[PDB]
């Protein structure tokens, strides 16, 4: 899932 | 202070093109996700979508809706955000938002907004307003018939701004590809036709600026 | 692709009453690695850009008023406001950000107040107008409450129904009544081949319908 996403 | 300005939106005919730009100040942009966000009048807001920061390759993610035909884009040096529009539909009309998309600590939120700038889809003509003065008890209500313009939208005011209590300006009504509209103003009658009252209307589609004084 | 489907699509409510909005999400918009449900509340004031009020379901934006608060979790969250003000007009979207982006169809909120009366004005049309061949006659009905209402036009005694546009303001900032302006459109011959030009309108507020009217000489 793209909220994964970091920074 | 953060802001973004969203820009070139304009009047487009249905099978064209158009690139918005979105400049942007007071943040590190490089550092920021950015997504895009339309609404058209009287609807509800829609995710374009958005453009990962460098450190993620820059790719992209859309909508249903427009997946495919629009392209989203960036230019880190000048903090710029892009968004390409191509084969523009009716359905496309709509005022284009600009938006920090803000990752950090993983919120994903929309937090920093343009004020968007308006895209309208029509293969009418931009057409400038004809405005018309309305005129006939503690109080008098004039009025201000803007006529046969487009497209929207038409900045009204009274008294340069000076008049703002007591007006009523209603949403134009699109007539054989025409918009019409007016506004009414209320004062007392002790102050007309005893100070001027005068009615402003700008189209900055054609580049027209009208003031309209009331007169008995 | 999560569909959001929000309810009420409007509701009415009265300054200092509580109010509820639902938001329901197609797909868990819970993350099991960040920990949190990733659905964001906006508020949106007339002309004016969205404005975030809450994140994470729950957590409320820097600077947004306590009365506001969202809960819920999974698939189904929630929106209240304690003690409405007027202030809080707007329309209320939710949102998803667990993956990609997908807004809720957004509930309306709209201030309830008295019912009032509209101010009826009608103008016969300008000169100026006339001159280039054109005749519209504007009736103005302004700050009544609730919003139906009716508008009829009489030229010489006989129903006009061809021709009319109205249009509807949204609630007024100030005392959130509504207004509404009706334009009648003749051609400067079809507008002289009659003198009377009446406008009545008609609002819950009376039985008897509110007239005004002019004639062309
Ligand atoms: C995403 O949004 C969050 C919050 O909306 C941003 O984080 C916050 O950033 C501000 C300034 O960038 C931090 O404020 C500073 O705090 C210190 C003391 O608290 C104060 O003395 C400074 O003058 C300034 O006010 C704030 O602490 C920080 N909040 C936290 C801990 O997350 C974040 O920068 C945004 N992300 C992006 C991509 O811009």
């Amino acid at each position: 899932p793209t909220s994964s996403e970091q920074i | 202070e953060v802001n973004l300005v969203e820009s070139g939106g304009g009047l487009v005919q249905p099978g064209g093109s158009l690139r918005l730009s979105c400049a942007t100040s007071g943040f590190t942009f490089i550092d920021n996700y950015m997504s895009w966000v339309r609404q058209p009048p009287g609807k509800a807001l829609e995710w374009l979508g958005f453009i990962r920061n460098k450190v993620n390759g820059y790719t992209t993610e859309y909508g249903p809706s427009v997946k495919g035909r629009f392209t989203i884009s960036r230019d880190d040096s000048q903090s710029i955000l892009y968004l390409q529009m191509n084969t523009l539909r009716t359905e496309d009309s709509a005022t284009y938002y600009c938006v920090r998309d803000n990752g950090s600590d993983y919120r994903w939120y929309f937090d920093v907004w343009g004020a968007g700038t308006t895209v309208t889809v029509s293969s009418a003509k931009t057409t400038p307003p004809s405005v018309y003065p309305l005129a006939p008890n503690s109080m008098v209500t004039l009025g201000c018939l803007v006529k046969g313009y487009f497209p929207e939208p038409v900045t009204v005011t009274w008294n340069s701004g000076s008049l703002s209590s007591g007006v009523h300006t209603f949403p134009a009504v699109l007539q054989s590809d025409l918009y019409t509209l007016s506004s009414s103003v209320t004062v007392p009658s002790s102050t007309w036709p005893s100070e001027t009252v005068t009615c402003n209307v700008a189209h900055p589609a054609s580049s027209t600026k009208v003031d309209k004084k009331i007169v008995p | 692709d999560i569909v959001m489907s929000q309810s009420p699509s409007s509701l009415a409510v009265s300054a200092g009453e509580r109010v509820t909005m639902t938001c329901k999400s197609s797909q868990s918009l819970f993350n099991s690695k960040t920990r949190r449900n990733y659905l964001a509340w906006y508020q949106q004031k007339p002309g004016q850009s969205p404005k975030l009020l809450i994140y994470w379901a729950s957590t409320r934006e820097s600077g947004v008023p306590d009365r506001f608060t969202g809960s819920g979790s999974g698939t189904e969250f929630t929106l209240t406001i304690s003690s409405v003000q007027a202030e809080d007009l707007a329309v209320y979207y939710c949102k998803q950000s667990y993956n990609l982006r997908t807004f809720g169809g957004g509930t309306k909120l709209e201030i309830k107040r008295a019912d009032a009366a509209p101010t009826v004005s009608i103008f016969p049309p300008s000169s100026e107008q006339l001159t280039s061949g054109g005749a519209s006659v504007v009736c103005f009905l302004n700050n009544f409450y609730p919003k139906d209402i009716n508008v009829k036009w009489k030229i010489d005694g006989s129903e006009r129904q061809n021709g009319v546009l109205n249009s509807w303001t949204d609630q007024d900032s100030k005392d959130s009544t509504y207004s509404m302006s009706s334009t009648l459109t003749l051609t400067k011959d079809e507008y002289e081949r009659h003198n009377s030009y009446t406008c009545e309108a008609t609002h819950k507020t009376s039985t008897s319908p509110i007239v005004k009217s002019f004639n062309r000489n």
